[PDB]
């Protein structure tokens, strides 16, 4: 299938409102194709401490 | 001795168009950053899917 | 007339002019948060939340059906409904029975959506909600994650 | 008999009616034309008070200047704090306005 | 900063930082950590000092 | 054919308008036009510098409308005396 | 039959006056409007807050 590593902190960008797009970014990857593969890795970078 | 036939090009920008009007283009778009530009399309379009 | 404290106005470069008041300007993401899909969870499909149903049905649903009934006795509708609670019992079903089981114009909003980038849209399109909800007039308005905005 | 006395004067109603309100309207906005001469200005507010004829302004996403006021935009009005319009090309004060800011103050 | 007498380099309140010379007219003990400083546009040069904020 | 140095008489009253009509031309950066004589190659007197009208779009050769032209001159036809549109004029009132 | 005559004479009158202000409504409507186009045809409409 479409494999696709996921690096954390390639959402965590600089500027206000970016990762946020970046996770559109990666829900239109995902929406063009079929039986792909995000593999998230390391999502304390992301984060789930509130 | 290709370099000057090219000179008379154009710095035209890349955009994201924000709606449409009826009956006509009437385009309004923004760029990144700039404001939000009122447009014309070129007679060469095909002013469907713009 | 067409002016106010808060004006989005387009205005020209050279004369800076005031020429529109950005009249029609309903976005992509504006007109895609409004609901046409109508999803059909039945109420006898949750279970256990009998008290709840009862609050929720017998004081939003009635106001859609009977405002005349709080006129006939003398008093007013509540206006606010907040849901919360642990993340595991049922919360955006609610509002999806409320989706199926009436159809006065469910509109979903999701939460940081709102979370704008392009400044000066988020406040413009719960404003255009409410107007698009208002020309629909009885409004089942519904947000998530309302502590994300 | 002389009902052509009154489809003159109903031509007169009518017709000087209609293209007097057209010209009316079209007289607005010749007026709406004679505001292609007035053409813009900038606002900000006064920051203090450097002389007794200028003023340090704020533009609003950045830099401050030293201004004066048009002629007589009575200088003792245009205390430290008040908003003012300021002029295109001499940058200088033009009109004195209202308004203050966040309404968390205002909706309390 | 000043490399030598009357030749400045100067920051804005556009932010960015400039290279001009000032003129022959001001004291040089009125800018001597600096000031509020006042400057032209298209010779952008330094003019005069603002008074402190205080 | 062959070059000698070009030399502009001026009129002062074209002095004026410049400087009024560019100063009315706040920043908008106003078109006008040169209304002059052809004495030769190497010199040129001009007589006259009147106004045009402003155009928001675009300073342009085709904001220059030639039938305003014919009825402006037109009235200056038998007042003081008529010639050639010589050229034009631009703006740039706030920097050199 | 002289002052229906006059009243002839004097819609004529009127039509003058039909002319004049139906020029002084469309031909300087002309003027406004096409000073109007030169400001509606521009690079954006720049949006901002009243
Ligand atoms: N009464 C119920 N009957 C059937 N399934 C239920 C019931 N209550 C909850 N669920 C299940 O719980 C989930 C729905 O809860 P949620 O989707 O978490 O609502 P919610 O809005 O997401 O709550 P949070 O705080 O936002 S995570 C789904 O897996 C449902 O099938
Ligand atoms: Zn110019």
């Amino acid at each position: 299938a479409c494999f696709i590593r996921v690096i954390g902190s390639e959402l965590v960008q600089k500027y206000v409102g970016e990762g946020a797009r970046m996770v559109r970014e990666l829900f239109e990857m995902a929406r063009t194709k079929k039986a792909c593969l995000i593999f998230f890795d390391e999502i304390d970078a992301i984060g789930g401490a509130r | 001795q290709t370099l000057q036939s090219e000179q008379p090009l154009q710095v035209a920008r890349c955009t994201k168009i924000i709606n449409a009007d009826s009956e006509d283009p009437k385009y309004i778009i923004n760029v990144k950053q700039f404001a939000k530009f009122v447009v014309d399309l070129s007679d060469q379009v095909a002013p469907t899917d713009i | 007339e067409k002016l106010k404290p808060g004006d989005l106005v387009g205005v020209n470069k050279d004369s800076y002019l005031i020429l529109e008041t950005l009249p029609t300007e309903y976005d992509s993401r504006v007109k895609a948060m409004e609901v046409d899909e109508r999803p059909t969870e039945q109420y006898s499909d949750i279970g256990g939340l009998d008290k709840q149903i009862q609050e929720l049905v017998e004081a939003i649903v009635l106001p859609m059906n009977h405002k005349e009934k709080f006129e006939n006795l003398g008093i007013q509708p509540p206006k606010g409904v907040l849901m919360y609670g642990p993340p595991g019992t049922g919360k955006t079903l609610l509002a999806r029975a409320c989706a199926a089981q009436t159809k006065a114009t469910f509109l979903k909003l999701a939460g940081p959506q709102l979370v704008q980038m392009f400044i000066g849209d988020g406040a413009k399109l719960v404003r255009d909600a409410f107007a698009l909800a208002k020309e629909k007039a009885p409004s089942i308005i519904f947000i998530d994650e309302l502590d994300a905005i | 008999k002389l009902l052509e006395h009154k489809e003159i004067d109903g031509r007169l109603k009518e017709l000087r009616e209609q293209l007097k309100e057209l010209t009316k309207q079209y007289e607005k906005s010749e007026n709406d034309l004679k505001a292609l001469q007035s053409v813009g200005q900038i606002v900000g507010e006064v920051l203090k008070q450097l002389t007794e004829e200028k003023f340090i302004v704020k533009a609003t996403n950045g830099p401050r200047y030293v201004v004066g006021c048009r002629r007589q935009l009575d200088k003792s009005k245009l205390k430290p704090g008040t908003r003012v319009a300021l002029d295109m090309t001499t940058l200088t004060i033009m009109r004195y306005l209202p308004r203050e800011v966040d309404p968390l103050v205002y909706n309390m | 900063e000043a490399v030598d007498q009357n030749t400045a380099i100067v920051g804005s309140t556009t932010g960015s930082n400039y290279y001009v010379r000032i003129l022959s007219t001001i004291d040089r003990e009125l800018l001597k950590p600096n000031a509020s400083v006042a400057l032209h546009k298209h010779s952008n040069a330094l003019v005069d000092v603002l008074p402190p904020e205080a | 054919a062959v070059d000698t140095a070009e030399q502009v008489y001026i009129s002062s009253l074209a002095l004026l308008k410049m400087l009024k009509h560019g100063r009315a031309g706040v920043p908008m950066e106003v078109m006008g036009l040169m209304l002059g004589e052809f004495v030769d190659d190497y010199t040129v007197r001009v007589i006259d510098v009147f106004a045009m009208p402003q155009s928001g779009t675009g300073v342009s050769v085709e904001a220059v409308d030639p039938v305003f032209q014919a009825k402006m001159l037109d009235m200056l036809k038998q007042t003081g005396r008529p010639e050639m549109v010589v050229g034009w004029y631009h703006s740039h009132p706030g920097f050199g | 039959r002289t002052r229906l005559l006059d009243s002839e004479i004097k819609i004529m009158k009127s039509e003058v006056l039909r002319v004049t202000h139906e020029l002084q409504a469309m031909k300087d409507k002309i003027k406004e409007n096409s000073e109007k186009i030169k400001v509606n045809k521009t690079l954006p409409y720049l949006v901002s807050n009243v």
